[PDB]
Order: structure tokens, then C-alpha cells, then sequence
């Protein structure tokens, strides 16, 4: 069983540089190193086979350096469709292991969050509903804190994040945040603020449902 | 191209076949030289129909394609024409996929009869 | 040429046994030797085995004595047993040649004890304009969120589920021009919910 330990675990590039990943074997492995592409979507991308043959059609800014214990490979001119997850594999010896992967994230101009607040659903409504939901969509860096404050007043005990990738059209990420409530406590307060905080921006973006008007 | 024992030791060993799944280098040179004579291309025809292509002497119903041999397998997903080609890099990754089954090295008549229980050490012995 | 796709329960009750398969079209099984891998939710992923031309099957020695890989010529199939399955067992399966340059899509398995439930699909509406679609309280993982049948894709955002004790809750966004369906599907429960705005 030889185990393989890639380094890094993650890598921010700004596209136009040279990258380089590491793969090291626990006992010599020859020329038998595989890399592997996954971007989010997808299976695996077989990139580089037996540690610097080419594959067809692979952009020849890839390249495989290595034989025996310590491997390699080289992105140079990293382009913005080359996001993603990176796993080496040994095929000389039974069982066939992999490494624990590189994750590589595509720096960007930085963009500001297209923030949609959405009121509870009248379906929702007729049960135990009462979930407000916000969109943060489209924004990078990827640091991003949201608050939900119903009435004025902070509430961080309902709340549900969820949050994508590095997108296949702008290399920007998006969130999700649903403060769950009851249909009683919905009724009884009125306002609904959804705060962020971004480097896009200097105060928090704010946007309110509020039931009243 | 016809190699040497030390020449093609060499390069079996940069094509990392030494150890490839508990096999020694000594075993792919010995089977290369029984099977082809280190010949890049040699050809051998069977009663099958079929053509064995290469150092190793590949088949043409069971690893690769030619065109001409109707029902073939094409194991190695490979043309049979990159089996008779001066660089050994497709007859090393077919080879290492057909030592990938369980049969192992004894897929090559020669080293059954020539290598299997030999000091295969010897062939290359010598080398640097 | 050849297409591959796996096929199989996404929710297993523990110590009980997983069953897969891997269908191929394009090309015999008799051209290739094939191999299932799994990837853990830690994104780690482990060769679980292959099978050759002779019908010697290769076995992860961790998983040695739980896992069985089989054949069938007459219907162009491969499959997967893995006994005694646990929670920590839970991955996306696939299935590829040995070559690995022909991958499946991946099938997501879920191992628990939980109860398999279906979703509740809610509308969200209030330059561009952004509309939502909240799929709420599902079990096992996963289901599918289009807009319009998959034309609506360009500008579509579904959030990755996140758990809540025993149930996911997903959201999904689209934005479209100022100038619309959401289609959602759970096979395990095989509910298929159309809403509008």
C-alpha cells in the first residue's frame, strides 16, 4: 500500500502564472504517477499519465515532472477554466491509492454581492413556515459574513448558510442564507433585514422585507 | 531499431518497469529479448490471423488494433502500429496493462519457458 | 467509443448490503478491464477494484472481505457488492475502465438508519429579476433542480444541501430578464413537483 501526500492542500493564482503541485510517494513508484482533473459537475479528467506522458486534446500548459518518490505538476499561465480539484495516482502496486487532492482557486477583480431578499411563501405559510431567504450571488473574495436581525434586533439561532464554488461563466462564488422561523413569531414581527459584509463594501449591504409596507 | 541489453534495461527502467506490480527489470529484459530480439519491429504471425508487434510481441486479437484482425479485443485501446514504433512507450504501458491481470508475465510464451524461476538479474547485470 | 452509467439505491440501511451497477454502451465489456472507485465526503478517494480479461478480480485489502465484483456479458454490465456496509461507507460511487479516461457520472450512497422523505417544494418571489425555489425537509441525498426543463441553466444557482438533524433543505435561484417553472425531482422517493411563480 504505498501512500501517496500532495502539497498544497490550496492554491490561490492570479491567471498568467506558473503553478507547480507536488505529489510524494511512500515507497518508489517508477514512472507510474497519474494526475487528474475534477472540476465541480464532474468526474475525473484524466490530465497527465505515467507522470509526463501528454494526453490528447490536454493543453500542453500542462506538464508532468517526476520518477520515483517525488512527482510534479506544473500549470504554467494558469488560465481561469483550470479551477478545480487536482489527485494523483499510483498504478504500480495493488491496492491503487490516490492523494488527498489540491484544490485550486482562480483569483478575480473583486465583486460585490447581487443581494435578493425573498419573504416567506404563502404555501410555506400555511404550516410551520415562516423561512426567509437570501441570495448573495455573483461576489469574490470568497470572504462574506451574513447577519439577519428580524425586527432591527440580531437572530442567529435559525439560520441555514449554503454556498457554491468558484462558478463555470465568471469564477465568482455564491450563498444561500434561510432564516427559519415560525408562522406565530413571523406574524408578530414586522421588519426583515439581510446584512452582509464584503470587501466590495465599506458598511453593510442591507436588504429588508418589511411586511408593513 | 534494434537495442541493446543494456540499452533497453536502461529504458524499461526510465519507462518504470522495474518492480511494476513485484516484476524486476531482469524479467522484462529477458522476455523482450526471447520474444523479439530486441526488435522495435519485429512482426510475428499466428494461426489466429492475428500479428504480434513489437519488443513484446504484442497481439493484435487480444491488446491492440489494426485493422486487421476482425474481432479484436484491443485491450490496450491502442493502434498496432505505436507497437512497431522506435519508442517503447506504447509496448511498456500495454505491456504493463496485460501484466495488470491476474496471468501476470506468464501472457509472454518466452518468459515461461526462459525466464520464469531464472536469475533474470543477469540480463542486467553488467549495466550502469 | 463507450458510455457508462451507474445505477443503484442512494439510501442503504447499515450491516445490510450494497448492490451496484455499472452499465456500459458503446463497446463490450470485453474490451477493457473495469473498476469501481469510491469518494468520501472529505473529498478522499479509494480504488476499490477491477476486474481483467481473465475474470481475476483485484480487491482493496480494506474492503477485501465485504466487496465482490461480477460480470455479465449477456446484458454489457458489471456490478458491485459490498457487505456489511456502514455509515462511514457513505460516498459517491463510480465506475471507469482501467485506463481511466472513461468515468461514470458518480451515484451517491447514503448509508443510515434514517427514513427515507420526500420534499417540500416552496416558490420564492419578491435592471434583472431574480426568482427562487426553496426544496425543503428531503431525506436520502440527492435531488435534481432545473428551471424550465433545463433551458433557464445560464443563469441558475442551486445551493448544496445542508443537513438538519434528519432533513436537508436546498435553495435554488435563477435570474431572468425583466421582460417560469422550477422542476424539482427526488428518485428515492420518486416525487417529481413542478411550481410556478
Amino acid at each position: 500500500d504505498i501512500v501517496l501526500t500532495q502539497s498544497p492542500a490550496t492554491l490561490s493564482v492570479t491567471p498568467g502564472n506558473s503553478v507547480s503541485l507536488s505529489c510524494r510517494a511512500s515507497q518508489s513508484i517508477g514512472n507510474n504517477l497519474h494526475w487528474y482533473q475534477q472540476k465541480s459537475h464532474e468526474s475525473p479528467r484524466l490530465l497527465i499519465k505515467y507522470a509526463s506522458q501528454s494526453i490528447s486534446g490536454i493543453p500542453s500548459r500542462f506538464r508532468g515532472r517526476g520518477r520515483g518518490t517525488r512527482f510534479r505538476l506544473s500549470i504554467n499561465s494558469v488560465e481561469t477554466e483550470d479551477f478545480g480539484m487536482y489527485f494523483c495516482q499510483q498504478s504500480n502496486s495493488w491496492p491503487y491509492t490516490f492523494g488527498g487532492g489540491t484544490k485550486l482557486e482562480i483569483k478575480r477583480a473583486d465583486a460585490a454581492p447581487t443581494v435578493s431578499i425573498f419573504p416567506p411563501s404563502s404555501e410555506q405559510l400555511t404550516s410551520g413556515g415562516a423561512s426567509v431567504v437570501c441570495f448573495l450571488n455573483n461576489f469574490y473574495p470568497k470572504d462574506i459574513n451574513v447577519k439577519w436581525k428580524i425586527d432591527g434586533s440580531e437572530r442567529q439561532n435559525g439560520v441555514l448558510n449554503s454556498w457554491t464554488d468558484q462558478d463555470s461563466k465568471d469564477s465568482t462564488y455564491s450563498m444561500s442564507s434561510t432564516l427559519t422561523l415560525t408562522k406565530d413569531e413571523y406574524e408578530r414581527h414586522n421588519s426583515y433585514t439581510c446584512e452582509a459584509t464584503h470587501k466590495t463594501s465599506t458598511s453593510p449591504i442591507v436588504k429588508s422585507f418589511n411586511r408593513n409596507e | 531499431k534494434v537495442f541493446g541489453r543494456c540499452e533497453l534495461a536502461a529504458a524499461m527502467k526510465r519507462h518504470g518497469l522495474d518492480n511494476y506490480r513485484g516484476y524486476s527489470l531482469g524479467n522484462w529484459v529477458c522476455a523482450a529479448k526471447f520474444e523479439s530480439n530486441f526488435n522495435t519491429q519485429a512482426t510475428n504471425r499466428n494461426t489466429d490471423g492475428s500479428t504480434d508487434y513489437g519488443i513484446l510481441q504484442i497481439n493484435s486479437r487480444w491488446w491492440c488494433n489494426d485493422g486487421r484482425t476482425p474481432g479484436s479485443r484491443n485491450l490496450c485501446n491502442i493502434p498496432c502500429s505505436a507497437l512497431l514504433s522506435s519508442d517503447i512507450t506504447a509496448s511498456v504501458n500495454c505491456a504493463k496493462k496485460i501484466v495488470s491481470d491476474g496471468n501476470g508475465m506468464n501472457a509472454w510464451v518466452a518468459w515461461r519457458n526462459r525466464c520464469k524461476g531464472t536469475d533474470v538479474q543477469a540480463w542486467i547485470r553488467g549495466c550502469r | 467509443d463507450v458510455q457508462l452509467q451507474e445505477s443503484g439505491p442512494s439510501l442503504v440501511k447499515p450491516s445490510q448490503t450494497l448492490s451496484l451497477t455499472c452499465s456500459v454502451t458503446g463497446d463490450s465489456i470485453t474490451s477493457d478491464y473495469w473498476s469501481w472507485i469510491r469518494k468520501f465526503p472529505g473529498n478522499r478517494l479509494e480504488y476499490m477494484g477491477y476486474v481483467s480479461y481473465s475474470g481475476s478480480t483485484y480487491y482493496n485489502p480494506s474492503l477485501k472481505s465485504r466487496i465482490s465484483i461480477t460480470r455479465d456479458t449477456s446484458k454489457n454490465q458489471y456490478y458491485l457488492d459490498l457487505n456489511s456496509v456502514t455509515t462511514e461507507d457513505t460516498a459517491t460511487y463510480y465506475c471507469a475502465n482501467w485506463d481511466g479516461d472513461y468515468w461514470g457520472q458518480g451515484t451517491l450512497v447514503t448509508v443510515s438508519a434514517a427514513k427515507t422523505t420526500p420534499p417540500s417544494v416552496y416558490p420564492l418571489a419578491p435592471s434583472m429579476v431574480t426568482l427562487g425555489c426553496l426544496v425543503k425537509g428531503y431525506f436520502p441525498e440527492p435531488v435534481t433542480v432545473t428551471w424550465n426543463s433545463g433551458s433557464l441553466s445560464s443563469g441558475v444557482h442551486t445551493f448544496p444541501a445542508v443537513l438538519q438533524s434528519d432533513l436537508y433543505t436546498l435553495s435554488s435561484s435563477v435570474t431572468v430578464p425583466s421582460s417560469v417553472t422550477c422542476n424539482v425531482a427526488h428518485p428515492a422517493s420518486s416525487t417529481k413537483v413542478d411550481k410556478k411563480i
